[PDB]
């Protein structure tokens, strides 16, 4: 899916708003990860 | 973050044509040659080829700065004997062995099996 | 012929060992040389990477594609990006590449070269093949992959020159020899107590005879008669990299040629 | 109304942003690491 | 990490043989010099390359996500 945050310690997906900040709803983790972007990032091969 | 763009060590710029002729003043009948985006390579094949040359006198090269993609040329001849003559005589006599020598290799190459 | 003559000691797949001989020093060196830098070809240059999960940098990624050698046979009928007027790429000027991988097993994925698929329409061209030297027949190992990681790129292929930068090469380090007795005296042996014991003879020694000690310094002599070994990368067969080498140099030559022919325009 | 209080990243430097990670302070206060990633290659004055 | 692609000075490729070098170690038995020297790897220049490399990116394979 498309994504907003990771559980760190569930690594599974999640989303928010500016709402609790904490909660890995399973684990009820503290700490989550901004979920990589989306934007093809581009890269030089040298 | 202060590093030239390498293509530029091949590639010609604006205004940068391959070439640049001078006048030399020092002595007679000489020349000083500028090429851009050279180096040994180059310079080194030409003026050895050069030194062949019977009516040529004096023949040299050097490569200013390694980071520049430049080495200046210069051929001194004997006198009725224009210096870009004997230019144009170096490189086509290299041009004539790198030929035969293509032909030659092309053929001793098929000599093979593998 | 008149100028040069070559005897292939010796042909691979990968190398060739051949006698220069009738030349001069500094042809020799000069094709060396551009046989080492000059040489275009194909190679990776810029990576979309569209996902990864792996343990491994993307540019990190980025930069051992590069180095991946590719079928680049007929790069010639590419051209230079900076060339071609399309927006960047197009099949004219580069050939797109694409990686998809994925740890279903539970086992370690390995991620090979050849796992690489082209996308990119070759209009029948033979480029980028990546090589496959490898017996078992999967190229280079470019990632690892545990269970969950996935990782998926698409990549885009130029024709370039190993000046601008090594990926380039078809060089796989060339030898070059010459004068195996020292007989022009070129350079002088360090040595202990003997430089005839403590110098460990070249093999090519034999194809020359001893020097006669009896006989004074010849100094009219001059260098000919070079052993080259060749060694190639795989992008390109090994005599197609030294002819394309010889008929590089040629071209830059005639472009002084013709340079000159300008200027004595205006 | 409110004035701007961010963070830039130090003007000498670029790469990518790595991995972001949110989380609340040990009293209560969202709070947040940011890691950066940068490919650093031999230059002309690099040490060794 | 993994192997490096094409040996830094020599420029051959050797980021196919790491798999092959492992195997001749384990189920061969054999000797790195002459596994290295099976491989090809005449010139010092890449089995340097080979031998002294260390494969870091088995110990990060095992963190769990
Ligand atoms: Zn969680
Ligand atoms: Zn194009
Ligand atoms: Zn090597």
């Amino acid at each position: 899916a498309t994504l907003k945050y990771i559980c760190a310690e569930c690594s599974s997906k999640l989303s928010l708003s500016r709402t609790d900040a904490v909660r890995c709803k399973d684990c009820g983790h503290r700490i989550l990860l901004k979920a990589r972007t989306k934007r093809l990032v581009q890269f030089e091969a040298r | 973050m202060n590093a030239p763009d390498r293509f530029e060590l091949f590639l010609l710029g604006e205004g940068e044509s391959k070439l640049k002729i001078d006048p030399d003043t020092k002595a007679p009948n000489a020349v000083v040659i500028t090429f851009e985006k050279e180096d040994h390579t180059l310079g080194n094949l030409i003026r050895a080829e050069l030194l062949n040359d019977r009516k040529v006198l004096f023949a040299a090269y050097k490569v200013e700065h390694p980071f520049f993609a430049r080495f200046k040329l210069r051929i001194q001849t004997t006198e009725g004997y224009d210096p870009k003559d004997a230019l144009k005589n170096a490189c086509n006599s290299i041009i004539n062995k790198l030929g035969a020598l293509k032909t030659n290799f092309e053929t001793e190459w098929n000599l093979q099996t593998l | 012929e008149e100028g040069p003559q070559v005897k292939i000691r010796e042909a691979s797949k990968d190398n060739v060992d051949f006698i220069l001989s009738n030349v001069d020093l500094a042809m020799a060196n000069s094709l060396r040389r551009v046989m080492i830098a000059e040489i275009p070809t194909l190679a990776i240059d810029s990576v979309e990477v569209e996902t990864n999960t792996t343990v491994l940098a993307d540019e990190f990624i980025a930069h051992r594609l590069g180095l991946i050698p590719l079928q680049s046979m007929d790069i010639e009928q590419l051209e230079y990006s900076r060339d071609c007027f399309c927006e960047d790429h197009c099949d004219k000027c580069s050939v797109v590449l694409t990686l998809q991988a994925f740890g279903e097993s539970e086992s370690t994925t390995n991620v090979y070269s050849k796992d690489l698929v082209i996308v990119s329409n070759l209009m029948g061209r033979n480029i980028g093949h990546p090589i496959i030297q490898d017996k078992e027949g999967n190229g280079v190992l470019i990632c690892k992959l545990r269970k969950g990681q996935e990782l998926k790129l698409t990549c885009v292929a130029k024709k370039g020159i190993a000046k601008e930068h090594a990926k380039w090469g078809p060089a796989a380090a060339i030898e070059f020899e010459y004068d195996p007795w020292n007989k022009l005296k070129h350079t002088d042996y360090w040595y202990e107590q003997d430089s005839a014991k403590e110098w460990p003879q070249s093999k090519n020694c034999e194809y020359e005879d001893p020097p006669n000690e009896g006989d004074p310094f010849d100094y009219k002599a001059q260098a000919d008669t070079f052993y080259m070994n060749v060694e190639s990368v795989g992008s390109i067969p090994v005599d197609q990299v030294v002819v394309r080498g010889i008929d590089t140099l040629q071209k830059k030559v005639a472009s002084i040629l013709l340079a000159l022919t300008q200027m004595d325009q205006d | 109304s409110k004035r701007d209080a961010s963070t830039p990243l130090r003007s000498t430097e670029n790469g990518i942003v790595d991995q972001v990670l949110v989380t609340t302070n040990q009293d209560g206060l969202k709070f947040v690491k940011v890691r950066v990633r940068t490919t650093k290659i031999p230059q002309i004055g690099d040490k060794f | 990490m993994i192997v490096p692609v094409r040996c830094f000075s020599c420029g051959k490729v050797v980021g196919d043989k790491w798999e092959s070098y492992l195997n001749l170690l384990q189920e061969d038995e054999l000797d790195e010099g002459t596994a290295l020297s099976r491989l090809g790897l005449k010139r010092y220049c890449c089995r340097r390359m080979i031998l002294t490399h260390v494969d870091l990116i088995e110990k990060f394979l095992r963190y769990n996500p």
